[PDB]
């Protein structure tokens, strides 16, 4: 969930990279303070992003280290679940 | 004023035509390349000519003019499909001179300009919705009939407004006659009484109660889709 | 980036036909078929190919909000997701088991309804729900098409002065653009 | 008098007969009285020459107008061996007169 | 064959004895009925017939029956200055069997012959009888048109036939065509008559192969091949061109797939027909005259004089697009384009335009507007239209209204009629289909219109007949005349979907639908006019082969051609927003260099 969030984080860099043409309508931009600052967000972000690449192949890399543990009984109660609910078809009484 | 110029040069032109023609004779005398130069005949047909067409738009004008006298129910522009610009159209079918002088292309020009709205369908509503919609200052759609008011107003230009007007007519047009059940089938209906052991009572109940959710289904489809719904609002 | 799209254009051609063809038509076709179909995926006439349509599709963000929401972090699941978000004909869900309508509830967590066909109140609810802008749900479908529906089931938008409206039943009822209507099946 | 609406009709007219007198005639009237009062005496006259009366308002008989680039609603022609001999508009006795007596 | 029938039918009106006859339909007994009839009739007795519809009991037989004349023993039928009376069975096995398969009107025949009588049903003693009256008619085999119970022929004799012979054929046809091309340009009898015993021959291999058990929709018949005829002798029939005898040869091949390419339906039904054919012609005369002909066709438009015969493609193009603006100068456009396959379908809705009187088929789905395609023929057509409004009061009532409205249109001006379409979705109540097999059949309705409203509506008509030239002293010719023109004007058009198992429910439901009309296939698309339309969509070539070789793939297991027609429109949409959320990155991109470089 927080890799989820972060890369929504992305989003509002991606609004601010917008706005920064856009808020100004592309007019007395020079002066404006706020775009530096912008801009220094966009370095806050590339940063940020740099956190999310991390965080993806370290933590997501363990992830699978952990699904994998039982990820083959899983697949096996998968389809042992289906068939036994497909049991019903062939005598009333029998759903679970 | 256009005419007598263009009459002095068609005289020229005349001139011009004379001389084109004893060319002419020279090539019949002896073998020249006669189909090598562009000589039209266009010119000196319409100097035979051009009050037949003249006349023409006189009479398509004078039907406009006949029209502009016609009283405000004996007028008919929408209930006519279109006898202003197909004899326009008759007119730039005509040839390429006619066209272009401006007793036709002037009344080519006023065919492009004006080039349902009598039916059931229209309501005073409507007459005051073309008022609005038109921009015409005029006691005249909204009064009881339609003349010289809107050819005032470019009725082809405008033919977009008249035809949107004439649309929500036709989508009022089941409120003309659905809701006219309710009254009609209602005032025609009294309650009904019988005596049960010295009592009058009312009896007959289904058709009365059929009557009355009648009534509310022609209410209920009325307050629907259609924004008409100030016919008969009120009821 | 300007560099990377200056590519992507011409990038753009003979991929994207791929996806849209899939997207219209095998959105419920075995998963095995659709291999087959992207091993098929016309290779000498589509003429990059290391561009696969699954990740043009969407983002991670995107699914990553969908987990959040409930989603699986399953492939068939990522294409059911990918599915949804093209809304041109109304979808048929075919939910064997619950957890897809469940998310997709998940996901429509703010104006919203469920109606079943045998309800009294049924004719009633399908107009309050188009009236009012909303989303509606149908899960006991019986496997059947009801005939009230099908001009709705169909794009019947018919002019209605400014506004548009649609005929349901014998009430002629107002449309909504906020409006959206889904529906469920299981086997 | 002759009253067509066919083109095909007039053509054949046109074939079988020596001299034909057309008016194009309307319903209504124009700057001045119908010569269709005066018409009629002509070819009751002239019996040698096929007089025939066409009415544009007809949409059937928008084809003959069409072909005849007939303009005008009052608009007398002569005709003499299928071919255009005269032509004049406006409903003016002292022209059709003297198309007839010259047909 | 008929020289036997005239034998016996002779010797049964003398004994005015009521007999029937076993025959299929389609195999001009009408006619033969007609020709009697009419040969007979000279001012010696009346006559009536009648049609059938399963939804049909003893109760509209009272009605058309007690239509006229009160003489003695009550309301009766009386021959006043004439001898008898003699009414006519169109359909035998039509009306409706219970479960226990019978029909209320053999009740009422067995009232009506053993008794002479009739019981009316309103609740008194109101029982009439019978004076004079005699009753025939005739009936196809058991399938499906059911079997007769000997309590009925026991009082009716009846005889066989079978399907007639090569000889009949080649002398009726040959006869007809002796006729046609005798009167202009005779020197090619010996080419036309073997010309037409290769028809004979290719329908006899095709009805050898394909069976009427393939479909329902499979039936051939001795009314089709005199229509086939038919279309044979509406040629141009001046053409004094006669310079190659494969011009009536490829003319009379654009015939033959007229009447067989709209109706196979395998591919292979096509590919068999066309090698059959080919091969005749081969064993028949000509070198190439019909090897290839997939655009040659006898148009009308701008082929005559002044038309605006065969003509060529991009004068096709240009006319098309022509009547095709003009079409939405007045009405609403509809620009679905003009690709071969529709130019095709808009030559064959022409043609069958062409023929007055009987009416044609449309099964096809929707979504290309098929009735928009009626739209554009009918006006460059220049005929009157028409479709009936749907509401919630679906009423009979209501259709009988607009019907009425309809025959005031059409007989007080005196013109053409309007050209009708109907949907299967239009007509939900089952019994609005009766009222239209009557129109398929008679074109009008009894009781619909009675006696008050016949001479309302023949008042005017009358004396424009006299106009033209009929007195009014006959009084039978005159009305009879007056519906053979009512024909003449009528043109229906009725759409169906070829997925529809009640489709064949309701032929075999109605009988009219299958005999007036013509089977046409309205098919899986042309795959060359899906290439077409892909790529004049650029407007907005190996990418146009690319998504329809993609459809043609997807059919292994399910695929729908209706959805690739909404996959062009998906794909079409994909492409315009994808390029433009492309521009609208490649602006951001460009602002982020802005940006960077400032």
């Amino acid at each position: 969930k927080k890799q989820n969030e972060y890369a929504v984080t992305l989003d509002k860099l991606e609004s601010d990279l917008l706005q920064s043409l856009s808020e100004a309508d592309p007019a007395t931009i020079l002066d404006n303070t706020e775009l530096i600052q912008n801009l220094d967000k966009t370095k806050k972000t590339t940063i940020e992003i740099t956190e999310q690449q991390q965080k993806a192949k370290v933590t997501e890399a363990e992830i699978n280290i952990q699904r994998e543990h039982y990820r083959v009984v899983a697949a096996e109660g998968s389809m042992l679940y289906f068939l036994v609910i497909s049991l019903s078809v062939m005598d009333h009484m029998y759903q679970y | 004023n256009a005419y007598d110029t263009i009459m002095v040069y068609y005289h020229k032109l005349t001139a011009i035509e004379g001389r084109a023609l004893e060319y002419n004779n020279l090539e019949k005398l002896f073998e020249l390349q006669k189909s090598n130069y562009k000589q039209l005949k266009d010119c000196m047909n319409d100097l035979k000519n051009l009050k037949t067409m003249w006349d023409a738009i006189a009479l398509i004008h004078f039907q406009y003019n006949d029209w502009k006298t016609k009283p405000w129910r004996q007028i008919k522009a929408d209930i006519l499909l279109d006898t202003n610009k197909t004899l326009g159209t008759q007119i730039k079918n005509l040839p390429k001179e006619i066209r272009n002088f401006k007793g036709y292309n002037v009344i080519v020009e006023k065919v492009k300009n004006m080039g349902a709205l009598h039916s059931e369908f229209m309501e005073d509503r409507h007459w005051s919705q073309l008022k609005q919609i038109t921009g015409t200052v005029f006691d005249h759609n909204s009064l009881s009939f339609y003349f010289e008011d809107i050819l005032a107003l470019n009725l082809y230009k405008y033919e977009n407004t008249v035809n949107e007007i004439v649309d929500v007519a036709q989508k009022e047009a089941k409120i003309e006659k659905k809701l006219k059940n309710i009254e009609q089938w209602w005032s025609k209906q009294v309650f009904e009484f019988t005596e049960y052991k010295e009592t009058k009572t009312f009896a007959s109940l289904d058709n009365m109660m059929e009557v009355l959710d009648q009534h509310s289904l022609d209410l209920m489809g009325m307050k629907s889709q259609g924004k008409y719904v100030e016919f008969f609002y009120d009821r | 980036n300007v560099k990377f799209l200056k590519e992507n254009i011409k990038s753009m051609i003979g991929d994207s036909l791929l996806a849209s063809a899939f997207v219209s038509y095998i959105g419920a076709f075995s998963a095995k078929l659709r291999l087959e179909l992207w091993k098929n995926t016309w290779l000498p006439d589509i003429i990059t190919e290391g561009i696969e349509p699954l990740k043009i599709l969407t983002t991670e963000a995107i699914k990553s909000k969908w987990k959040n929401e409930g989603l699986p972090a399953d492939p068939m699941s990522l294409e059911n997701a990918a599915i949804i978000t093209a809304c041109a004909r109304w979808p048929l869900i075919i939910d064997p088991q619950l957890q897809g309508s469940t998310w997709i509830r998940g996901k429509q967590g703010e104006n919203l309804t469920t109606i079943s066909l045998s309800q009294p109140k049924w004719l009633g609810a399908l107009t309050s729900s188009i009236s009012s802008g909303r989303a509606v749900l149908i899960e006991g479908i019986q496997q059947e098409i009801d005939a009230t529906l099908d001009p709705l089931l169909q794009r019947a938008v018919k002019k209605n002065g400014n506004q548009l409206q649609l005929e349901i039943g014998g009430d002629p009822i107002d449309y909504d653009p906020n409006f959206k209507l889904f529906l469920m099946t299981k086997l | 008098y002759i009253e067509i609406t066919s083109t095909k009709q007039f053509e054949d007219i046109l074939e079988k007969n020596e001299y034909v007198l057309v008016d194009f005639f309307a319903s209504w009237c124009g700057p001045c009285k119908i010569l269709a009062e005066q018409f009629e005496p002509i070819k009751k006259d002239h019996k040698n020459l096929t007089i025939v009366k066409v009415n544009i308002d007809e949409e059937d008989l928008e084809s003959i107008v069409e072909s005849h680039n007939v303009s005008s609603l009052p608009h007398v022609f002569l005709y003499h061996k299928k071919t255009v001999v005269k032509q004049f508009i406006g409903n003016q006795k002292d022209q059709l007169w003297e198309m007839a007596k010259l047909s | 064959h008929t020289t036997r029938l005239r034998y016996m039918i002779d010797i049964h009106l003398q004994r005015r004895k009521p007999i029937l006859f076993i025959g299929s339909a389609g195999t001009g007994k009408t006619a033969v009925v007609r020709d009697y009839l009419n040969s007979t009739r000279p001012e010696q007795v009346s006559h009536k017939t009648i049609n059938f519809s399963s939804f049909t009991d003893s109760l509209a037989l009272q009605k058309n029956i007690e239509s006229m004349v009160e003489k003695k023993n009550g309301r009766n039928y009386g021959s006043a200055t004439n001898k008898v009376l003699i009414c006519f069975i169109d359909d035998f096995n039509m009306p409706y069997v219970d479960k226990y398969g019978t029909q209320s009107p053999i009740q009422l025949l067995r009232l009506i012959l053993d008794y002479g009588s009739i019981f009316n049903r309103e609740q008194l003693e109101e029982r009439k009888f019978l004076q004079d009256l005699l009753f025939f008619g005739c009936l196809n085999q058991k399938s499906g048109s059911f079997t007769v119970d000997l309590r009925l022929q026991r009082n009716f004799s009846v005889f066989s036939m079978y399907t007639p012979s090569s000889d009949v054929i080649k002398t009726i046809f040959g006869s007809i065509l002796n006729a046609h091309l005798s009167t202009i340009d005779d020197k090619a009898q010996k080419m036309a008559f073997k010309l037409v015993e290769a028809t004979y021959f290719t329908f006899d291999k095709i009805l050898k192969n394909f069976p009427s058990a393939k479909r329902f929709h499979y039936q051939f018949n001795f009314r089709e091949l005199a229509r086939v005829c038919e279309g044979i002798c509406r040629t141009t029939p001046g053409q004094y061109s006669g310079g190659d005898q494969g011009k009536l040869v490829r003319l009379w091949a654009h015939e033959m797939k007229r009447t067989f390419e709209d109706r196979f339906i395998a591919n292979e039904h096509v590919e068999f027909f066309r090698r059959y054919l080919t091969e005749a012609i081969s064993k028949c005369i000509g070198e190439f005259p019909e090897t290839e002909n997939p655009i040659a066709e006898p148009l009308i438009f701008t082929g005559f004089v002044a038309a605006h015969t065969q003509c060529t493609i991009p004068v096709l193009k240009r006319v098309l697009d022509d009547k095709l603006e003009e079409y939405n100068e007045v009405k609403a456009q509809m620009n679905l384009v003009l690709f071969q396959q529709a130019m095709e379908h808009v030559s064959r809705i022409c043609r069958i335009l062409d023929m007055p009187g009987n009416n044609a088929l449309l099964v096809g789905v929707g979504g290309s507007g098929k009735q928009s395609l009626c739209r554009l023929s009918t006006f460059i057509n220049g005929f009157e239209i028409d479709q009936l409004v749907v509401t919630a009061s679906f009423t009979i009532n209501d259709l009988r209204n607009n019907l009425q409205e309809i025959y005031k249109k059409i007989a007080k001006p005196n013109s053409i009629a309007r050209v009708f379409m109907i949907t299967d979705s239009q007509i939900k109540e089952e019994q609005f289909l009766i009222p239209i097999n009557d129109m398929l059949n008679s074109g009008w309705i009894f009781d619909l219109f009675p006696k008050e409203d016949m001479d309302s509506l023949v008042s005017g008509v009358r004396n424009e007949a006299k106009g033209e030239g009929v007195d009014v002293n006959n009084l039978t010719a005159l009305t009879s005349y007056f519906l053979d023109k009512i024909r003449k004007n009528l043109k229906v058009v009725l759409c169906f979907s070829p997925v529809g198992d009640t489709m064949r429910i309701r032929s075999r439901k109605f009988p009219g639908i299958i005999n007036n009309t013509s089977i046409d296939w309205f098919h899986p698309w042309p795959h060359e006019a899906l290439i077409d339309v892909a790529f004049r969509f650029l407007e907005e070539q190996s990418i146009s082969l690319n998504m329809a070789k993609v459809h043609s793939s997807i059919r292994y297991n399910y695929t729908t051609p209706k959805s690739f027609l909404e996959l062009i429109d998906f794909y079409k949409k994909l492409l315009t927003e994808k390029r433009e959320t492309i521009q609208r990155q490649i602006q951001r991109y460009e602002m982020g260099l802005n940006i960077l470089a400032e």
